[PDB]
């Protein structure tokens, strides 16, 4: 009994061919009823998991086309927008990976807004240690600066600038058409060095009071409603820029463009059957902050500012992977694609052997191995050992969990011989006789064995073999032990 | 196959001893050979008798 099955038969029990001898106790958490949870090519749903919570989200039908790139296609989600499926199998995804990003085509902040420390409101959060910047639930109001001023050090030695007042397009952007109608920058310089050069087209606003106007009090204090003077043009906005740069008090009237934000977007339904051991594998609704100074590219090129990322801390101590399963998503009855996020629950099973001279036959037990719902103990044990002959069971020991072998005494293990009557008092049951010896006045003993049943005409013996052990030898066996052929 | 060679005799003896059925044109070590060698060592330790 190498695997370790506990015996089911005891000493002095008659057994026939096919009778079991021992069974295992292979159990795991959440055992119970199968409820269509068969494995190993038995039911349609081959992949078997915890099958206790079954975290599933629907309405995630996707295609598998090879056009417009290699895996790019339109996804008709709840918002009707192309969701970037950056968490694909085989890509070595991580917990809190950057997959929650959407497509930013026309609502991307071109100039964007830098991070300040003036009017940030906090209640319990901050930037202590690694907090991934300032995360705010209310949403801080940061001033939008449309400054297209970059350190484009033009070579004034070759393309000298005479006046450069008409700064509309650029100096040497590509060949001729820089940004708009031909306009040469003034390449603003400093005392033997260079400085910030304004590339934005701007506007001539040298009229009066750039920073000390009626509306410009206590810093900027730009008001969308009220203008710099009652009666000014308020067709779109009146927002202005305080920074002038060079060339006198140039006000640089700059309207501020912000996101539409019509209302709250439809929140995805992210509440599945999270009743089994508080197993919640869902996405949050946070955006954090990932571009302070260096992560944001300080250049003309613009990227998706305020990257969309949700931090997941569900099931602490087991969220290290958080990849769940990314297998081909299909519904139960139909084949509608979804996004399943169930945790893997592998099952370990073995095979069976036919028979052998050492160990007995192994057959798949008709147990409740197919069942795992709620309670601890899944009894998936499927190991059985059956006899091949008929006899009595021996070898059971009182030792604690130290049973590795069994003995079956068959009928061929006994010998009945009709020699003569013993007529002696030295032949009690259990006596040992060694080959040819003088038992009675006549008839020597032909064989050696253990006396079992004496008769006036017959004699019963158990086949036995003695070995001589000299003094000082090393013993490899115990007293009431069991050995196989060829053992030392 | 420039610094290691088994030979026909070596492959034949390995197949005979460990009871494998690898093709006769393979003259480099494989993973099955190592696994079978470790299995034979373990079985010999535990006194199989064969």
């Amino acid at each position: 009994l190498l695997p370790g099955a506990e015996p089911t038969v005891k000493n002095g029990d008659r057994v026939e061919v096919g009778d079991v001898l021992a069974e295992t106790k292979l159990t795991t958490e959440r055992g119970g009823t199968v409820r269509m949870g068969e494995d190993n090519g038995s039911s349609t749903h081959r992949e078997v998991e915890i099958i206790t919570a079954s975290v599933v989200l629907d309405t995630a039908t996707v295609k598998a086309e090879a056009s417009q790139g290699r895996e790019h296609y339109v996804i008709e989600t709840k918002g009707g927008q192309r969701f970037n499926l950056l968490a694909a199998p085989g890509t070595k995804v991580t917990t809190g990976h950057v997959v929650a990003e959407l497509i930013d085509s026309r609502y991307r902040t071109q100039t964007g807004g830098l991070l300040k420390y003036s009017g940030v409101e906090i209640s319990k959060k901050g930037r202590a240690k690694a907090k991934q910047g300032y995360e705010v639930t209310k949403g801080g109001t940061l001033l939008w600066i449309p400054e297209e001023t970059h350190e484009v050090n033009k070579d004034i030695s070759l393309l000298n600038v005479e006046d450069g007042q008409l700064v509309e397009a650029g100096t040497e952007v590509v060949k001729d058409i820089f940004c708009q109608t031909t306009g040469i920058v003034s390449v603003t310089q400093n005392n033997d060095i260079l400085r910030e050069i304004v590339i934005k087209p701007g506007d001539v606003h040298v009229l009066d009071d750039p920073d000390t106007a009626a509306k410009y009090d206590e810093g900027r204090l730009v008001n969308a409603g009220e203008e710099v003077f009652p009666g000014l043009t308020a067709e779109q906005l009146v927002w202005a820029e305080a920074v002038d740069g060079t060339d006198g008090p140039l006000l640089l009237l700059r309207p501020v463009q912000e996101l539409v934000i019509p209302d709250e977007p439809p929140v995805p339904s992210q509440d599945s059957s999270q009743e089994s051991s508080s197993r919640s594998i869902r996405l949050r609704a946070v955006q954090r902050l990932q571009f302070q100074d260096g992560e944001r590219i300080k250049s003309v090129e613009g990227v998706d500012l305020l990257r969309t990322q949700l931090v997941l801390e569900s099931e602490e101590g087991s969220s290290q992977l958080s990849a769940d399963i990314e297998l081909l998503p299909d519904s139960k009855d139909p084949e509608t694609l979804r996004l399943q996020l169930v945790i893997i629950e592998p099952v370990v099973i073995r095979r069976d052997v036919a028979s052998d001279t050492t160990h007995g036959s192994t057959h798949t037990e008709l147990r409740v191995k197919d069942g795992q719902k709620v309670k601890p103990g899944a009894v998936i044990a499927c190991t059985q050992i059956q006899c091949k002959e008929a006899g009595v069971v021996r070898g059971i020991q009182e030792g604690s969990e130290a049973v590795r072998r069994l003995l079956v005494e068959r009928e061929r293990d006994c010998v009945t011989l009709d020699l003569d009557v013993t007529a002696a008092t030295q032949l009690q049951p259990g006596s040992l006789i060694v080959a040819g010896t003088q038992l009675v006045d006549g008839i020597i003993a032909p064989e050696s064995g253990e006396v079992r049943a004496i008769a006036p005409g017959q004699l019963q013996l158990r086949i036995a073999r003695p070995y001589r052990v000299s003094q000082g030898a090393v013993l490899h066996v115990e007293d009431k032990g069991l050995v196989q052929r060829g053992d030392n | 196959p420039k610094r290691y060679d088994l030979g026909r005799v070596g492959r034949y003896k390995l197949n005979k001893k460990l009871g494998l059925n690898v093709a006769d044109t393979v003259r480099t070590l494989t993973s099955e050979d190592i696994l079978a060698a470790i299995d034979y060592l373990i079985n010999l330790e535990l006194d199989l008798g064969g």
